[PDB]
């Protein structure tokens, strides 16, 4: 029975944030990890994604180039990009496991499972501590009708770029990662078909920023089918033959596709976990109960992540680590922050906040403030506009509810909106916060101008 | 230091902060603060 | 007839804004320009110089795109690249006269002159209001020994890239204007040295964060020299012989090169404007005297821009307009806001706030928070990590003083720490702020963790 002040099971972004902090807090740290150091985040999720993409930005943006005299006849190897992939992964993860070691935490390699409310037992060996902290994330999720296979890829299988790029793809699911994969694949050459279930893509956050994404989208060739869900498919020698139908049901409808890429979600990794042999509870999705301390039904035992509850994000993932860590440190923290979202797409998506119809639910006087690229300075100096930026706020107090941004950078933007919410800014602190000209981030400055209907560069 | 909206609201409602004692957060001046000082 | 309520002179980023801003509120207004519509910024300024900016950076990353298999031979027309750019800018000033339309703004074109406190006389004919707001710009200063000519160019000459690149460039200044002319010289193939009569180049700026663009400039080639000052020169045959000189004078050097760019200054634009018939105070340097209203000595003229302070950004212009336009209106506003400034180089640099020398000097228990970008995983997906984050802060208060960046989509990220300024943030509003993952906007956050000696992705 090897013991510790805690032991954090997972070493993605939220447990190894959680050993860090807890480290730097005093505490003497086990971290486990069944497979690769970092996480879905840092392997298979946000890092590869987003180098593909911007591989594919980069072949992409010299179309425009050619419009101010950059001449070129790009060819892009697929092997070499997967292996500049690999290569910033590995740099990434190595880095996680220094940090660890760096901070005095001991790295365990193996499978971890509780046998008790505070002891887990990892190939074979007993492990006791005072706190345990659950971060073992998600895995991508199964749709009915389309068991992973050879034609039906996870998005871990749809990062490897080299391994040859189908003429056609069908891509199921709006949402970040179905969005972000299936315009890689579109830029690399691919024919791409994207279907929703919901009415519009990014069902989660603003419909009308999500609507001129889409749009943007659709001028580059991927059609996208919203109100639409995949049923099922038939594989003949000419292809998937994918049946797809209204959302609600009824007449179905076929398309042709080589692959197909099943990014409807992820699943919690909660079982054979031994939760069942601690005590911890488990709701009906597979996510860990826990209140904003991070705390589970079992006291000193902590889910934070993936694991725990959706937005399945790694900012959140790092943050509630962070907070778990503390707590289990002895401090009073808790979670209760503005959590933002952003897809990686050309152009990017960010959210933070609330959307108009969030907003009205909350009892607000709702009242909406837009700015169109296309009036910038600045998107026009990066090679043309294409976007938009739209606040929201209170009528009556003039209290900044929610920021919704499409266009370069949304992603990079997004976290002045979430500054401004947590400080309790209005709509008039934006609009007198003196922005760089020309910049992208002038748009969320004279969309506040525009709630007020005194926009400068746009006619109210 | 006030947020501009607050110091704007100052100006209009002729409300000197400089002699005013914020009841927010760590001494933060609130809207209100100001609106209570003006009359 | 006709008659105005307000006459502003010029149609910069100060005098658009002021003239659409008064329209707003009801004036009746009359904007004089003797030039092109937009002034400095948009014509020969800010605009056309972030626009070769982005072909120079698109070019130069495609040599870090060959890492991850974009082969390419891209060849750079200069010829096509001016028209572009003349594009950029034709669109932008065209909007610029709509805008004015739209908003019953009158234009008028010719050179003003008061021949009185509220009189003014363009073309022999005279024109009266009640209020007057003065946005004449500024314009190139003359450097003692390098009076403009064919072979000493000044901003303007250097945007026609496309008019015979030199092969050996000297540019004299490393204020943003220098700095950023000069990469896209050296981009576009020219050997180029830069001096700078002060220690570190943006002398106005962190010595740190500066220095760090200033080792990224040299590594591309551009040859840097600090504590160095131009004393004359003389045209050869084989090119212009420069005499370089140390700051405080003696070791006297030549340097051999073809064209000289002389980037030391501006000059407020208020000689001949018949400051002098109508009493408004200018001072010894040329700045026409205002107070937090803009107000000049003489009650319903205002100066705003260039023409009235430094630091002699567009943002900056723009903002006074408003607050002119506003007081023109009858209202009471005032400039008391943070005003950030940007480089458009590769890397950006971007600063807002207290320097650390000036933190100290203004009595505040200094305390810093760095934050490398080398451990940015976004900044790795973007194909390099070269640059940092710099936070200043009180120690006893804890309250944000000042935030300098040096790194890609600087400019875009310092808007987040002009709010953060605004809003009285502390260095723990800044870290409890959930930034998205993976962004470069993370590293504002990380270094505020710095800043309490708990960053995760570095060892502290
Ligand atoms: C293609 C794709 C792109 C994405 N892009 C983004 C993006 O741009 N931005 C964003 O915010 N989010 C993105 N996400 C989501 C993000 O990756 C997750 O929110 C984040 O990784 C969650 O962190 P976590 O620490 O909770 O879990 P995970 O990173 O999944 O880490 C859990 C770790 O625990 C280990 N583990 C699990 N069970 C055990 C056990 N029993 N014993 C020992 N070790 C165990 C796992 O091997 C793993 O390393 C993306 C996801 C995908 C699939
Ligand atoms: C190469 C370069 C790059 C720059 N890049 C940036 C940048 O990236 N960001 C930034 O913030 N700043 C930048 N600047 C500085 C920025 O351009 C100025 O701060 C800004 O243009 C000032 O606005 P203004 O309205 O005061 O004056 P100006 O834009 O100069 O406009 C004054 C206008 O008044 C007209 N005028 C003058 N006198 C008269 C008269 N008597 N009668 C009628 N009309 C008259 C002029 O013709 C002109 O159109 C740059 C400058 C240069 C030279």
């Amino acid at each position: 029975m090897k013991t510790y002040d805690l032991i954090v099971i997972g070493t993605g972004p939220g447990g190894y944030h959680a050993a860090i902090r807890a480290a730097q807090l005093g505490l003497k740290v086990l971290a486990v990890e069944a497979g690769e150091v970092g996480g879905v985040c840092l392997n298979v999720g946000c890092i590869p994604t987003k180098a593909l993409l911007h591989a594919a930005e980069t072949l992409h943006h010299l179309k425009v180039a050619e419009g101010f005299g950059l001449k070129a006849k790009p060819e892009l190897d697929l092997k070499k990009l997967g292996g500049w992939r690999d290569q910033v992964v590995k740099k990434l993860t190595g880095g996680v496991g220094t940090l660890l070691k760096g901070n005095g935490v001991e790295l365990l390699r193996g499978f971890a499972r509780l046998v008790g409310p505070k002891e887990v037992e990892v190939g074979g060996e007993r492990y006791g501590a005072k706190s345990l902290i659950l971060a073992t994330g998600s895995e991508p999720l199964e749709l009915k009708g389309f068991p992973f296979g050879e034609d039906v890829w996870d998005s871990t299988r749809a990062l490897k770029v080299e391994e040859g790029l189908p003429k056609r793809l069908l891509v199921i699911g709006g949402g970040a990662v179905g969005l972000e994969l299936g315009q890689v694949y579109r830029r690399l050459g691919a024919e791409v078909t994207l279907i929703e279930y919901m009415p519009e893509i990014l069902p989660q956050g603003d419909p009308e920023t999500a609507a001129l994404l889409r749009r943007a989208l659709e001028k580059e060739g991927i059609r996208v089918r919203t109100k639409t869900k995949a049923v099922g498919y038939e594989k003949k020698k000419d292809g998937l033959h994918v049946r797809l139908e209204p959302a609600e049901g009824g007449e179905g409808e076929e398309v042709v596709v080589d692959k197909v890429l099943v990014a409807v979600g992820r699943k919690p990794r909660t079982e054979g976990l031994g939760l069942e042999k601690a005590g911890v509870k488990v709701d009906e999705r597979g996510f860990i109960r826990v209140n904003a301390r991070m705390e589970t039904s079992v006291p000193g035992v902590y889910a934070i992540g993936d694991a725990a509850r959706p937005p399945l994000l790694a900012h959140k993932a790092m943050r509630e680590g962070l907070i778990a860590a503390e707590n289990a440190a002895g401090k009073d923290s808790a979670f209760d922050y503005q959590v933002p979202s952003v897809v990686y797409t050309s152009p990017e998506w960010a959210g933070v906040g609330l959307t108009e119809e969030e907003a009205k639910r909350a009892g607000y006087k709702v009242k909406v403030g837009k700015f169109p690229l296309a009036a910038s300075g600045r998107a026009l100096t990066l090679g043309g506009a294409e976007g938009m930026v739209k606040v929201v706020g209170d009528e009556e107090t003039d209290l900044l509810l929610g920021v919704f941004i499409v266009g370069p950078q949304a992603g990079e933007l997004i976290a002045e909106a979430a500054l401004a919410l947590e400080m309790g800014a209005t709509l008039t602190d934006l609009a007198l916060t003196v922005h760089p000209h020309p910049t992208l981030s002038e748009s969320l400055m004279e969309a506040a101008e525009a709630f007020h209907k005194q926009a400068i560069h746009i006619l109210n | 230091p006030a947020a501009p909206s607050i110091r704007r609201l100052a100006r209009e409602l002729g409300v000197d902060l400089t002699r005013l004692r914020g009841t927010g957060l760590a001494g933060r001046i609130t809207e209100e603060d100001v609106r209570r000082a003006a009359g």
